[PDB]
């Protein structure tokens, strides 16, 4: 069950980050070329950022 | 807590 | 430039950027040059099964001779395993100046009962001329006509002899509803038959097929309907004249027509099948739908 | 109008929905993809139509997959059509385009292109299959299944927001 | 044993297939049982041709039963040359308290004979109570031709006689004239039912036919009312009619816009059953297509309303 | 254990709940046609 | 009517 009781909660650490993610994107209120750009730097500073989180 | 399994197991029926 | 440029064409190609040809209306293409009216009138009415051939390497418009001969000896050896075979240029299906002229091969056999008929054409085939180098005399479109067997050995002749491939030229049912929509945006006048679209709908266990012949005057006022540009057909105006049936049809039927594939689009311009034996040539436009043809193959081998 | 977040999750489960108009193919691929005994509570739906008759207790969709029947038309004026009724925050990363009927290239009334341009103008991967054979089904399952426990959370490090940005 | 005969009974037992040669040389007598041990049928195509057409030779065999031979190769192979159904009917009045296949063959042959001075006319009273006519044509000034016959299989004493649409020539308005003469009826009317499968016209024209846990299926509520709705307008045993169910559409585009549809199947009434489930059409799937045996019609005219 | 993982396992439960509630009030649905 | 709808 331990287990099982594990794969829950690292399932929940992940569902509600997703939760927090899509309230806190819901909770705020253009060049295409860049916004992929705008779009990058953070898939490599979210990426930065837990990295390291995940290696800590 | 958490309908989930451990009242649907523990509820089997 | 020999080749690095046939790489980045594949590299374009498969990049699949932005694709939807706005096509030109198959302008009436007045008989070019030569064109021998016997020979191209015999050329019309004929079931062509198309192929896709890749450029023959080391060939020449000028031993024509020598590959008939070596080619008759081959085929009547294949009968050791009565004909004769006339190599013929056709000067004229070419849509460019820079084309390699279309030669044809045909199976005589005591008279003039031409068997097979074999035919390779390069209209407007640019994209690949100047890909490849001088060696090669490209003709990416193969016809056939004569029997799958006659066919089956003549290819093998001319892998042996010219190291050039026949895939069996398929075309997907969205192109064949873009030449089924493009043949009835024709300037033609006393339309020789009626524009007939054979579905075939995918059923497991059963294959019925449906003719949506609609009458050819019909049907250009109903492409009329769906073309808002002159000059050039869209992706969109082929859609809604191909919407504009699958309304007609499935008002009347029931049956959604656009979950079914196409599998022949008769049109009073030229029949064209899927599985090959696609491209009557009924009308005198053929150097326009053998550049679409043609431009079909290239997507085949390139 | 589905959400991706509209009702709570559970614990294993993992709920895609297919949609495709032909729907024994959309049957063949649900059964190859619940054929591995995976170590997710796969609930697998079906549909025809993202309107999805509106019926409560329907757990909290964690991946539509537009099965693009690309021999058929109808399949993409029935996805295209489907697709206005989904939520913008669903398109993110919980949605995935499966082009059935690629390859065969014979059959193919839609040039996949269009389903190259509808997949990308919608922000969305794009599996090519032939869900017709189980040799392509029985491997394609265990790609739906894997973007699966990514969307849905199962593996401890990737969101479906992390999945966009590694098929893009 | 003739012109036109012995080259004729080659051509119709090259036509007819190994395994069924005793089935349909049996049962135009001319065979005896000791005439079929003579020649062994296991052998060849062109040794059985050619010793039992000199079994003819001595048999003296004649068109009249060489027609026949034709009628029984064709009552196991009538899924060919597709047929059209004519459709007698009386007036006001009694039945026909006289239909004698002694008669009947009389009023048929004379009435053919009367203008079409030429014909071989060959009956054959099957054991379904269904005389199976086959017409072989010509002119006064030829020969009758019995390269393209016109078998006719008019049931005995039904308004319905079904008709190998061969060539559809002038002969045609004079075979449902005889037809309509012969059996003691008025007005002869194509049905305009054209189908291959005669055992399926059949069916058609005498109404004879019918007498997991895991994978949550959202659109079940749908995909029910799609089979009960193919359930209630094909209800069981679907008969092939595997024939081009045309629909001569005129109607306008919503000043009317021909097609000339044409659903073509090896097996068409089936493959419509399977078409709603499999999300190609829609749950009421067009009476149009749906009452086909219906209306007893697949040859369509339709037209706006 | 569970006891004591579960506290905050359905604390996130909670935490879901509310921004959910959360979620299902801003409840936009926003539709995406082509564009 | 002919159920042309």
């Amino acid at each position: 069950r331990m287990t099982l009781l594990l794969r829950l909660r690292a399932q929940t650490k992940q569902q509600l980050l997703e939760y927090k993610s899509m309230v806190d994107a819901s909770e705020e209120k253009k060049q295409i070329e860049a916004k992929i750009e705008d779009l990058e730097n953070e898939i490599e500073e979210v990426k930065v950022a837990f990295e390291i989180k995940k290696l800590a | 807590k958490s309908f989930s399994t451990l009242f649907l197991e523990t509820v089997k029926r | 430039t020999p080749l690095q440029k046939r790489l980045e064409s594949v590299r374009k190609q498969s990049s699949f950027i932005l694709t939807p040809p706005r096509r030109k209306i198959p302008q009436c293409s007045q008989l070019q040059e030569d064109v021998d009216p016997q020979k191209v009138a015999f050329l019309l009415h004929k079931q062509w099964t198309l192929y896709s051939l890749t450029p023959l390497y080391k060939f020449s418009y000028s031993n024509l001779k020598e590959y008939s001969r070596l080619l008759n000896a081959f085929i009547v050896a294949e009968k050791q395993k009565n004909i004769k075979v006339i190599f013929s240029t056709l000067l004229g299906m070419k849509g460019t100046q820079r084309d390699p002229e279309a030669f044809l091969v045909q199976i005589v056999s005591r008279e003039g009962k031409v068997l097979w008929t074999g035919w390779f054409c390069c209209v407007f085939g640019d994209s690949l001329l100047e890909t490849v180098s001088e060696d090669f005399t490209c003709l990416p479109l193969f016809l056939a006509n004569g029997a799958e067997s006659n066919t089956a050995i003549i290819g093998t002749w001319f892998q042996k002899t010219f190291d050039c491939y026949f895939s069996p030229l398929a075309i997907n049912a969205f192109n064949l509803s873009w030449m089924a929509a493009m043949w009835t945006a024709c300037k033609m006048d006393h339309y020789v038959a009626t524009t007939e679209f054979l579905w075939s709908v995918p059923c497991s266990p059963q294959s019925l097929d449906i003719s949506f012949a609609i009458h050819p005057e019909d049907a250009k006022a109903l492409w009329d309907s769906v073309h808002k540009t002159p000059g050039e057909v869209t992706q969109e105006e082929v859609d809604l004249f191909m919407d504009c049936l699958y309304s007609h049809f499935h008002r009347h039927f029931k049956i959604h027509l656009s979950a079914t594939r196409l599998v022949r689009v008769s049109t009073s311009v030229a029949s064209a099948h899927t599985d090959g034996k696609i491209k009557i040539l009924c009308h005198k436009y053929l150097i326009g739908v053998l550049a679409y043809l043609t431009e079909l193959a290239i997507f085949q081998i390139e | 109008v589905l959400r991706p977040l509209d009702k709570l999750p559970g614990l294993n489960t993992a709920t895609i929905l297919l949609v495709g108009t032909e729907d024994a193919l959309l049957q063949q691929l649900a059964d190859s993809m619940l054929k591995e005994d995976c170590a997710s509570e796969l609930k697998v739906h079906l549909a025809k139509s993202l309107p999805l008759p509106s019926s409560v207790n329907r757990p909290r969709i964690d991946l539509i997959v537009f099965v693009v029947n690309l021999h058929s038309k109808y399949s993409l004026q029935n996805t295209e059509e489907s697709l206005r009724h989904v939520d913008a925050s669903f398109f993110l990363g919980k949605v995935c385009f499966l082009a059935t009927g690629a390859g065969r290239e014979s059959h193919c009334s839609i040039h996949r292109h269009t389903v190259v341009k509808l997949a990308h103008t919608y922000q969305s991967p794009l599996l090519y299959c032939d869900l017709e054979v189980e040799g392509f089904r029985a491997t394609m399952a265990q790609r739906l299944v894997r973007v699966l426990q990514i969307c849905a959370g199962h593996v401890p490090g990737v969101s479906a927001l992390n999945l966009l940005s590694l098929l893009r | 044993m003739d012109e036109t005969v012995a080259e004729f009974i080659k051509r119709t037992i090259l036509k007819i297939p190994m395994n069924e040669l005793t089935t349909i040389l049996k049962a135009w007598d001319f065979l005896s049982e000791n005439q079929l041990q003579t020649v062994n049928f296991r052998q060849r195509k062109e040794s059985v041709v050619q010793h039992l057409i000199h079994l003819c030779e001595e048999k003296r065999a004649s068109i009249s039963d060489a027609a026949l031979l034709d009628i029984i190769y064709m009552q196991f192979h009538q899924h060919q040359k597709v047929w059209e159904v004519f459709q007698m009917s009386k007036g006001p009045g009694e039945d026909v308290d006289l239909f004698d296949m002694k008669q009947f063959k009389n009023s048929f042959k004379k009435i053919l004979q009367r203008a079409l001075k030429n014909v071989t006319v060959s009956f054959r009273e099957t054991e379904e109570n269904a005389v199976w006519i086959r017409i072989a044509w010509g002119t006064q000034y030829t020969k009758p031709n019995q390269y393209k016959p016109t078998y006719v299989v008019y049931y005995s004493q039904t308004p319905y006689a079904f008709t190998s649409s061969s060539m559809l020539r002038r002969n045609t308005p004079l075979l449902g004239q005889a037809l309509t003469i012969a059996s003691k009826h008025h007005q002869i009317v194509k049905m305009d039912l054209r189908s291959r499968y005669l055992d399926s016209l059949k069916a058609i024209v005498f109404k004879q036919y019918n007498q997991d846990s895991r994978i949550i299926h959202e659109n079940i509520v749908e995909k029910e009312r799609v089979q009960r709705i193919t359930q209630e307008t094909f209800g069981d045993y679907p008969q092939p009619q595997l024939e081009f169910a045309q629909y001569k559409l005129e109607t306008k585009f919503k000043e009317p816009l021909r097609c000339l549809i044409k659903f073509s199947s090896p097996h068409l009434l089936e493959a419509l059953k399977s078409l709603a489930p499999a999300g190609i059409a829609d749950a009421p799937l067009s009476p149009l297509l749906t009452c086909i045996p219906n209306k007893r019609m697949n040859y369509f005219k339709i037209r706006d309303k | 254990t569970e006891e004591e993982l579960i506290r905050e396992c359905e604390e996130m439960w909670k935490d879901m709940e509310e921004c959910q509630n959360k979620l299902s009030l801003i409840g936009t649905e926003t539709l995406t046609d082509s564009n | 009517e002919f159920i042309i709808d």
